């Protein structure tokens, strides 16, 4: 009842922000093959790859 | 070489659940966001103008 | 020697039987994955966006 | 109907995995033409063939 | 000559199992390469134009 | 469900690194028709042979 001051898209925008991380990752994941492509993941696993 | 590669080379059987699961959340949320979107004009009807 | 032969030396014919059938396991489990990840999106139809 | 968190696809997943023990194992049994290949199969007789 | 032999003249046996490696890692890459640039017009969509 | 970086084809290109040279030697051993050709074989049957 609110112009645009109180409108409730904005969850679903952080929502689909959210999403939108995961939905990157994955497909860079695919892209590579491989787990672990830079230090945002498990550094451990980075340093015994190597 | 076998146990490194247990560590790296992403198991892709779950990528591309996790791939699916991805696209198919942010169709969603994005007709979610057009839908909610679409509810404000409801006071702009009840002004009658 | 041929007593000792028989405890090693695995009969192929038993072996490649269990190729093929891992093998048809294995594609089998993959047809099912991809088929069953393209269930989720009759949610995503209904939603209607 | 639940929004994707309970996805039936984990079971066709790890039973994958399941048989991927037993279709490298197979690969390998076919590669090698020795039945016993390391500890992991019947140790007894492995010391027994020794 | 043999010695000459262990320098130069590389394996095929691994030279093989490489060139399917390479193939199939192609392959995946053009394919989620497709899969990744049919992506964008999410926002079209959004737009309802 | 890998990409030939965890390939069990490694164990195969071993076993066939591993009887190529049993197979190097035997043809070698029928060339010549001496059981000891080289030092590779017993050392002391090569002194006492000669």
């Amino acid at each position: 009842q609110v112009i645009n001051t109180n409108s409730l898209s904005l969850i679903t925008q952080n929502n689909i922000n959210k999403n939108q991380s995961a939905l990157s990752s994955s497909i860079e994941r695919l892209s590579s093959g491989l787990r672990i492509n830079s230090a945002k993941d498990d550094a451990a696993g980075q340093a015994i790859a190597n | 070489s076998e146990a490194q590669s247990r560590i790296q080379d992403a198991d892709y059987a779950t990528e591309v659940s996790n791939m699916s699961k991805a696209q198919i959340i942010q169709q969603a949320g994005n007709s979610v966001l057009a839908k909610a979107n679409q509810v404000p004009q409801q006071v702009l009807s009840l002004l009658q103008g």
